[PDB]
C-alpha cells in the first residue's frame, strides 16, 4: 500500500478484532487488552460508503432503441447496426474495468491512510513519555494502567503528568 | 511496574475475497460487492411497465388485422411482446422496408384506429379470400379493403382525405400482385393497373406485376404493403385504376416511450424495472451481462460477467506457518 | 523568556463552494470553476465564420432556383442557415432522398454554377409555369430546362457532356408527371415518356407517372428532382423521348469544412467559434448543455447542467 | 483528506491569512505573528494550473455531421442516426462526471500533502530545539526572536546555535 | 571514530524522458515506454490470417465470373484484398446496393459455388459478348446464363429450385438492358422483358431500359446484377418473358470471419496477427496511429501519435553547476 | 510528488546507483560506501510490472466492420458511416489520454512513497542513536564499522547494543 502501513510495518491484521476495522492491543499493569478505535473506522467506512452510492442504484431509463439481432443477411445498413452497437459495448466494458481499478487502488490506498493516521496520532499524544518499538508498538516509559490507556484511546492523555516518571526511565 | 506496550493494528477476516486494481490482477481485501448483474428473475414482471403479449401475432399482423389477432383491436402497450411461434394466417403478403413499419408503430404504442368516409364509387368493396378465414367465412385484413370491378366496369378512383387533425396520420394501403393474367381482369377489368398516392409533398407510385409467385395458403399471387404519414394541414390523395387495396382508416402516430421485444420468456406478476428477453432483471447494481436488448430502467451491457468492488481494506490473516 | 510556539496552517474563506469527489457527493472547498457552458450569446456571431441568413429560402430551393431565391446564385458559406418562415414558390416538386442531396451541397459551400451548352436539336426550350412566376412572366427554376415538343415531334434525345475537368460535376435533372393524359401527349408527342441518365459507371432511369396529385400553387402535377456526379475524365449521357427536364450545367463538388443548420436566431456581429441553434457559445470550457446541435470549435455536449471542478483546497472555517 | 493534515490534526483554517494558501503563526519575545510561506503556496497553485490547463488543452474543431433532430418519422435510419446520438451523448457525460470526482479528491488529497510536507520541513530544521504539542505547532525550547522564526521561514535556520540551550530547557 | 553518516537515495540517470501527468504537459522521468504503435512493418504478413491477393480483380468481377478472374474459382479467404489497378474485363455492368453485396460475400470468405439443373426450355443457353473474350472466343460471367430467343420465338420462363440444405444459398441473377428497340426484338422477340425472382417470403420485379449508355468495350448496352438469398425450407422461382440473365446456381453462406481491404501493399512471409492497409503491425501495444482501418487482434486508433507510459521513478539528475 | 521526497527532501538522485532504485550512501570508520536496497527497488519494480501487464499484450479481435474510406459521394448514410467512426476514435484517443495521465501521476506518486518508505523503515530501526540531519541523512551517534552498516542493511541492527554509547555522545 502506498501508505507503507497495511502489509508494510504492520506485519499482519488482526483477526479477533470483530468489533472495529481500526485499534489497540496493549500490556501494562492490569493484564493484556484489545480495543476497536470507532473515529478511524467510522472514517474508512463513511468514505467506502460513498463511492458505494455515486456507483450504486443509478441507472438511465431507455425505451424504444436499435434492432441488435437479425434473422435475413442484408450487408451495408445492418453492418453498421452492428458495429455501432458492438461500439458502445466495448466502450462501456472498458468504462466499468477502469472504474473498478481506479476505486480498488484507492479503496485499499485510503484504508491504509487511516491506520497510519492512528499511528501518528498516538505518537503525537505520547511525545516524550514512548518510544517506536517496531511493528507498529510503541513502549511506553511509565506505569499506565487500563485508565490511562483509556485516555491514550479518547484523545485526553496528558503527557505532562507522566513527563518525569517517563524521561527517568528512558536515559538511565 | 514502570512501561507499558500499545500496539497499533486493523483487523482482518478469514475468508476474504480478491478484487482487480491498477497494479494487481488479484489482491484480497476484506469485502466486496459485484456490480455486474448476470442472473435474471426468469421471467418478465407486468407490474411496473404495461407488458403486452402479442401470442401468435406479429405487431404487423395485429396491425394488418390478420383474423386471428382480432382482439388487439384496441390495445396499447409500453413493451410488446413479440413470440418465435408466431405466424400469420391470412393472404400471403410481403411489406418493403418491413423494419420500419414495425419500428413506428412499436413506437406509437397502441393500436387504436379511427375508420373514415372514404367513398368508392363504381367499384365493390370488402373483397375476401379462401387463404384469410374469419370465423368460417372468406375474408380479409380488418383494416384493409380489397377493391374488385362492380359488375360492368372498374373506373379511375380519385379519393381524398384531409388531415385537419394536430398530429400526423398513418395510412395502410396496398396493392394486389394477381398469378395469372384472366384473374387481373376478372377482378379489376384493365389489363394492367395502378396506384398513385400523394400528398402535397410527397408521392408514391406502384404498378402491379401480374404473375406466379410461389405456393402460399392456397395463393399464388402477393399483396405488397406501403404506408403513407399525411402531416397536418395536408391532404391524402389515392389515385387508381386497378388493384388498390384501400386503407379503411388511419392510426394516431403518438411519440412515446414504447417499444417491440422478441422474447419467449413467461411473462408475469412480479416488480422490476428492467426488461429483458431473458426476463426481468434487478437494476441495483450499474452493469449487467445478461443481453444486449433492454428496455426500462437497466444496467448498462458490459462483456464482464463479473466485476467486484471492494469495501474493504487489503487482507493480511494472521500467519499461519 | 526562554521559549517560542510556532504553529502551521492554512487559509480558509468565509464561504466555500461545494464540489463532488470520488468519496463525497457535496464536500466544501475554497474555490472552483464550472465546466459546463450552459448559458447562450443569445445570436449567432458572424465574424469567425461564413454565415449566410437563408432567409425565405431552404439551401435546396436556392440551389434550384425559386425565383424568389434568385439572390443567392453567387453565394458561398461556411454555414447556411435555414429558418423556418422558409417557403417554395415554384413548380410543385419532390427529391427521393431530399436528405442526401440537401447533405451534400451543405456539405460544398458553394452554389457557384457553371453552365454547359448542351445541344436540344428538335425540341423547344425554356418551359415556363404560372405557378412559377418570375416578376410578371411565367418561369421556371433557373437551373433547370424544362423541354417541350417542337413543331409535330419530340424525338428520342441523345446528348453527352464529359467531364474534362480535374473534380466531380453535380447534375441536377429531372422528370414532369403531367395530371393528365392529354397534357401529356401535347407537351410530349408521345404517349408514356423516360429519362435515363448515364456514365460509364452508373444509370439511372425514371419513368413519369400521368394522373393527379393535390393541388399545389395550381398545379395537379409534379416535377422529380435527381442527380448524378460525374468523374474526372467520365462523360455525362442524357437519353430521353418525353418528359425530361435538362440540366443547364454542373456545380462544382468541394470537400469542405462548410455545413447547414437550422435555426431561427438573430445573425449579428460578434467573437465566437462555435454556433448552436440557440446562438453561439464561448469555449473556454470543455462541456456544454446548450444544444447537441453544433458547429465549429465547440465544447462537448453533456446531460449535465452543471460540474465544478475544485481550484483549492477543503475549506475548513474558523468557527464559533 | 488522505494525508490527514488539513480537516486531520490542523483543527481548522485561517480566515485571517489572505497572502498565502500556507504559512505559519508564532509567538515569542518580540510578539505574535502570521506569515505565508510562498514555496508551498505556488508548488499547490502551479499543480492545480496544470490541472486547468490540461481539461482545456484539446478542444475539437467539427463541421458538417448528421442530423438530430427531425420533422417526418422514418424509422430503421431515422432510428439509428438518434441511437448513435444517445450512446456519445451517454458517454461522454460518464467521462465529464468522473473526471470532475477524480480530479477533485486528487486536488484536495494535494493540497492536504503540502500542508503535511510543510510540517515536516519545519520540523527536520529544528532537529532536537523542538517538540510536536499536537494541533500543527511546535514548542520551540529558546529565544527564538523575528530574525530567527525569520531563519526557520527562510530554510536556513541552525539548530547547533540553539542546542545547548534548548537541550537543557527540555530536560534537567 | 564515534560516529557515522548514512544517507538515503534513489537513482537518476543522464537521458530521461518526458510524460504526461495530471498536472503537467511534460515531466522527467527516468524511462519510460511507448503505448502507440505508429510504424508499420510495410507489407502484409501471410502467416497469421489467409490473405488472398486479388491481383487485377474486384471481389464482384472474381464472384461473377469475369474470364481474367477465372483463377479465383472455388477460393477462400480470412482476407481478400482489391488492388487499385483492378480492372473489369467483360460486359459492362452495374450492381444497385453494390457495396452490400460485396460486404456480404466478403463476410462468407467463400466463392464454393454449386451449378444446379435449371430448365431453360425454348431459349437458347449460354450467350456471349466481343466484350468478354474467354482466351479467343466471344464468351460471359462464368456464373451466369445468357438466355436469348430459340427459334422465333422466347416463351414466358417459369421455373423453381427449393432449397433443402440446412444453410442459406446465394443466387446471382440479372437483367440485359439493349441499347436499340430492333436489338431487343432481335434478341428477345418481345418489345419489352420482366423478370420477377420470389419465394415465400420476398419477390423482386425488374423491368430492362432501352437506349444508349456510354461506349464501354464495344459496348452500349448494360447488364444490372441483382441477387436473392433463400432460406432453408423455401423456394426459389424465376419468372421472365424476356431479358433474364440466368443464374447457373448458388454460393454457399456461411457466416465466418472473413473480409475485404484495399490496399496497394506488398503480400509477404512473415507472422503478425494485426492487418492495416499500410501493412502488418506488431500488437504488443494497446493503441495504434497507422490506420483506422485494420482487421484481426489490433491496437485500437487514436488520433495521438505517441503516448509514453511512465515506467521509473522521477529524473533529478546531480548537478552540474 | 505527493510524499515530498523524490524531487522533494532528498535533493536529488545518485547517477552512480546502477545496481538498484533505492539506497544507501555512508561513511563510517572504515571509509565510504554505498549499496542499493532491493526490498523497496523491487516494490517499485512489481508494481510498474503490473500496471504494464494489464495495459499491454491485450488487444482484441475485431473481423469484418464498416467501410471507412469512399471513392464516391452519397449523402446520408455515408454521413452516418463517417460520423460513427469519428466518435468512436475520439473516446478511444480520451480514453487513451486519460490513461496515461492517471498512470504516471500514480507512478510518480508510488516511487516517491517507496523513497519515503525506505527512509521511516531506516528511523524505527535507529531508535535513540541517530538524529535527522536534514537531506535524507541521518547522524549515527557510535562507531559504526561495515558489520554494523551491514545489519541496518539487513534489517536487523539492534539498537539496544549501541544505545549506551550513542546517548551519550548525543548528549553533553
Ligand atoms: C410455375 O411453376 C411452378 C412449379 O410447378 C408452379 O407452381 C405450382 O403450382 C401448383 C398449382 O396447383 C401448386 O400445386 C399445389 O401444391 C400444394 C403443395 O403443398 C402441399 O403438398 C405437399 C405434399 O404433397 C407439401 O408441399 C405440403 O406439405 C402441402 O401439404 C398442394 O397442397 C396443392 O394440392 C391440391 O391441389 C391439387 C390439384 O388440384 C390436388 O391434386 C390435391 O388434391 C390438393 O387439393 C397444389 O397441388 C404447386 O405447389 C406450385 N409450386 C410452387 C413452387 O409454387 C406454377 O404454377 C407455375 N406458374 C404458372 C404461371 O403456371
Ligand atoms: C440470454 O439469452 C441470450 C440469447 O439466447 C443468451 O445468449 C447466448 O449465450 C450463449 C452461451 O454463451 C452463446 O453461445 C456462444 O455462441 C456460439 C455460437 O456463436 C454464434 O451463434 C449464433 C449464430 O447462429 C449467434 O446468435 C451468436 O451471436 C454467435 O455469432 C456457441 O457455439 C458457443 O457455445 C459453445 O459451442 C460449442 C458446442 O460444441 C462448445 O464446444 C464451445 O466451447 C462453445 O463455448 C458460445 O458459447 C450464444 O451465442 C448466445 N446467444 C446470443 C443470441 O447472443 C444468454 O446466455 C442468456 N443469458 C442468460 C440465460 O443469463
Ligand atoms: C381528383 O380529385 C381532386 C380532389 O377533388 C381534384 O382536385 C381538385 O380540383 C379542384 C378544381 O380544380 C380544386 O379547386 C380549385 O383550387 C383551389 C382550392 O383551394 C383550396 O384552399 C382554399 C384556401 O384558400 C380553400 O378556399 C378551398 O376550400 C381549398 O381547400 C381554389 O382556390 C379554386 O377556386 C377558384 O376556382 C373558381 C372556379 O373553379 C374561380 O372562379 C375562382 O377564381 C376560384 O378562386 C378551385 O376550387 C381543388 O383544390 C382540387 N383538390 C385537390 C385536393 O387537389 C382533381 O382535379 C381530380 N382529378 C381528376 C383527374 O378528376
Ligand atoms: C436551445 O434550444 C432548444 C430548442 O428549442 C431548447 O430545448 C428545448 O427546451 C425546452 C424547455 O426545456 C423543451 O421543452 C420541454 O419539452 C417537453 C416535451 O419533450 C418533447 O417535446 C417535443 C415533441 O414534439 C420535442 O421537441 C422534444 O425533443 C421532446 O421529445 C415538455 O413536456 C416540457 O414541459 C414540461 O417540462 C417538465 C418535464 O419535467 C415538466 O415538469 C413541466 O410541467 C413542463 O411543462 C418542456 O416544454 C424542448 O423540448 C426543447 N426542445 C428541443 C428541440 O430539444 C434549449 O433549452 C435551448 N437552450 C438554451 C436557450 O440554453
Ligand atoms: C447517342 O450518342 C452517343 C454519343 O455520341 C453515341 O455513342 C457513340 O457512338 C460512336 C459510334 O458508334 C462511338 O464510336 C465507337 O467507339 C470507338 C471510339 O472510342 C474511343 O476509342 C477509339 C479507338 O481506340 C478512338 O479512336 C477514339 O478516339 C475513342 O477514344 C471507335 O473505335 C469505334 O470504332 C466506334 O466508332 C462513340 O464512342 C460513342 N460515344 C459514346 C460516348 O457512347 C450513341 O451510340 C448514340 N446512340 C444512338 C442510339 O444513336
Ligand atoms: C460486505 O459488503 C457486502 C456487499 O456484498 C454487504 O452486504 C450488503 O451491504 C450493503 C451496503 O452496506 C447493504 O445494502 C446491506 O447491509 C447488505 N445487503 C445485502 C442484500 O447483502 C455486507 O454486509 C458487508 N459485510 C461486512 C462484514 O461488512
Ligand atoms: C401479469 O401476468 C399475469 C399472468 O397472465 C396476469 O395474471 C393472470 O391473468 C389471467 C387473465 O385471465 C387470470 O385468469 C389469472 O388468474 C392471473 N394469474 C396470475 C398468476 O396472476 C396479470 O394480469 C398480469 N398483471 C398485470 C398487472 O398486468
Ligand atoms: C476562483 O475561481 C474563479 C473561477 O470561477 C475565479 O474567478 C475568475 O477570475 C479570473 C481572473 O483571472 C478569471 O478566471 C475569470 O475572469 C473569473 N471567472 C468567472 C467565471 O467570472 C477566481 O480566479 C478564483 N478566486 C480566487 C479568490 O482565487
Ligand atoms: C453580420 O451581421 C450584421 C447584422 O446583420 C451585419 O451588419 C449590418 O448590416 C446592415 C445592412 O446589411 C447594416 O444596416 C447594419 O448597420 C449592420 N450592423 C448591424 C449591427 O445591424 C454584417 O454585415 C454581417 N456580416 C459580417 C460578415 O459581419
Ligand atoms: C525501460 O522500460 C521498459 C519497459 O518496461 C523496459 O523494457 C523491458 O525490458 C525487458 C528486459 O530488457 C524486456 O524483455 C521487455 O520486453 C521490455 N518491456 C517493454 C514493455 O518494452 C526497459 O528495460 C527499461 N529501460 C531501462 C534502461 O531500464
Ligand atoms: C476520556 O477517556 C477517559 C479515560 O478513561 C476511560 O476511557 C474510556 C474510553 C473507557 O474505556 C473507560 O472505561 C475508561 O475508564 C475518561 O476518564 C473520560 O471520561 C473521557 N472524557 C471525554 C471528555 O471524552
Ligand atoms: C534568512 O533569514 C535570516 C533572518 O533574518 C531575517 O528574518 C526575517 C524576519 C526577514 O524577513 C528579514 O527581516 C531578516 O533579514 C537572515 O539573516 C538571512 O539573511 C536570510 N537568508 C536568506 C538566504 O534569505
Ligand atoms: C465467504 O465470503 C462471502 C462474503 O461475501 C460469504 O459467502 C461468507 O462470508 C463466506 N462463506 C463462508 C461459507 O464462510
Ligand atoms: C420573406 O418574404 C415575405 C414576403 O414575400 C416577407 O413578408 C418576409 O418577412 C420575408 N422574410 C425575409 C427574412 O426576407
Ligand atoms: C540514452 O539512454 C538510453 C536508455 O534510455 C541508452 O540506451 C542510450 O545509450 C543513451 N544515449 C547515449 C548516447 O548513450
Ligand atoms: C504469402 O501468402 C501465401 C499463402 O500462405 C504463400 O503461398 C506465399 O508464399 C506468401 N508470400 C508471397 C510472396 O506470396
Ligand atoms: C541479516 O544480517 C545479519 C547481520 O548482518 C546476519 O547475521 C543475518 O544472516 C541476516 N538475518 C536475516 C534474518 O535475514
Ligand atoms: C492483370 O492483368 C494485366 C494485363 O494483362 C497483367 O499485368 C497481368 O496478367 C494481371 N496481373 C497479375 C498480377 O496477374
Amino acid at each position: 500500500g502506498i501508505f507503507g502501513a497495511i502489509a508494510g510495518f504492520i506485519e499482519n491484521g488482526w483477526e479477533g478484532m470483530v468489533d472495529g476495522w481500526y485499534g489497540f492491543r496493549y500490556q501494562n499493569s492490569e493484564g493484556t487488552g484489545q480495543a476497536a478505535d470507532l473515529k478511524s473506522t467510522q472514517a474508512a467506512i463513511d468514505q467506502i460508503n460513498g463511492k458505494l452510492n455515486r456507483v450504486i442504484e443509478r441507472t438511465n431509463e431507455k425505451f424504444h432503441q436499435i434492432e441488435k439481432e437479425f434473422s435475413e443477411v442484408e450487408g451495408r445498413i445492418q453492418d453498421l447496426e452492428k458495429y455501432v452497437e458492438d461500439t458502445k459495448i466495448d466502450l462501456w466494458s472498458y468504462n466499468a474495468e477502469l472504474l473498478v481499478a481506479l476505486e480498488n487502488q484507492h479503496t485499499i490506498d485510503l484504508t491504509d491512510a487511516e491506520m497510519n493516521k492512528l499511528f501518528e496520532k498516538t505518537r503525537r499524544q505520547l511525545r516524550e513519555n514512548a518510544e517506536d518499538m517496531g511493528g507498529g508498538c510503541f513502549k511506553i516509559y511509565h506505569k499506565c494502567d487500563n485508565a490511562c490507556i483509556g485516555s491514550i484511546r479518547n484523545g485526553t492523555y496528558d503527557h505532562y503528568i507522566y513527563r518525569d516518571e517517563a524521561l527517568n526511565n528512558r536515559f538511565q | 511496574n514502570n512501561t507499558a506496550t500499545l500496539c497499533l493494528g486493523h483487523h482482518a477476516v478469514a475468508n476474504g475475497t480478491l478484487v482487480k486494481t491498477i497494479t494487481d490482477d488479484q489482491i484480497e481485501v476484506t469485502n466486496a460487492t459485484e456490480l455486474v448483474q448476470s442472473i435474471s428473475i426468469g421471467k418478465i414482471c407486468n407490474n411496473s411497465y404495461r407488458v403486452l403479449d402479442g401470442r401468435n401475432c406479429t405487431l404487423i399482423d395485429a396491425m394488418l388485422g390478420d383474423p386471428h389477432c382480432d382482439d388487439f383491436q384496441y390495445e396499447n402497450w409500453d413493451l410488446f411482446i413479440e413470440r418465435s411461434s408466431a405466424f400469420s394466417n391470412c393472404y400471403p403478403y410481403d411489406i418493403p422496408d418491413y423494419a420500419s413499419l414495425r419500428s413506428i408503430v412499436a413506437s406509437s404504442g397502441t393500436l387504436e384506429f379511427t375508420a373514415e368516409g372514404f367513398t368508392w364509387t363504381g367499384v365493390t368493396q370488402n373483397g375476401g379470400s379462401g387463404a384469410c378465414k374469419r370465423g368460417s367465412a372468406d375474408s380479409f385484413f380488418s383494416r384493409l379493403n380489397w377493391l374488385t370491378k362492380s359488375g360492368n366496369s372498374y373506373p379511375i378512383l380519385n379519393v381524398t382525405m384531409p388531415n385537419n387533425k394536430n398530429f400526423d396520420k398513418l395510412y395502410i394501403w396496398g396493392i394486389h400482385h394477381p398469378s395469372s393474367n384472366k384473374e387481373q381482369t376478372k377482378l379489376y377489368i384493365q389489363e394492367s393497373g395502378r396506384v398513385t398516392v400523394s400528398t402535397e409533398r410527397s408521392q408514391q407510385t406502384v404498378i402491379p406485376n401480374i404473375g406466379s409467385r410461389p405456393w402460399v395458403r392456397g395463393q399464388s399471387g402477393r399483396i405488397s404493403i406501403y404506408w403513407t404519414i399525411v402531416k397536418p394541414g395536408d391532404i391524402l390523395m389515392i389515385n387508381s385504376n386497378g388493384n388498390l387495396v384501400a386503407p379503411r382508416g388511419y392510426f394516431k402516430l403518438r411519440t412515446g416511450k414504447s417499444s417491440v421485444m422478441r422474447s419467449d420468456a413467461l411473462i408475469d406478476t412480479c416488480v422490476s424495472e428492467c426488461i429483458t428477453p431473458n426476463g426481468s432483471i434487478p437494476n441495483d447494481k450499474p452493469f449487467q451481462n445478461v443481453n444486449k436488448i433492454t428496455y426500462g430502467k437497466c444496467p448498462k451491457y458490459i462483456r464482464q460477467n463479473t466485476l467486484k468492488l471492494a469495501t474493504g481494506m487489503r487482507n493480511v490473516p494472521e500467519k499461519q506457518i
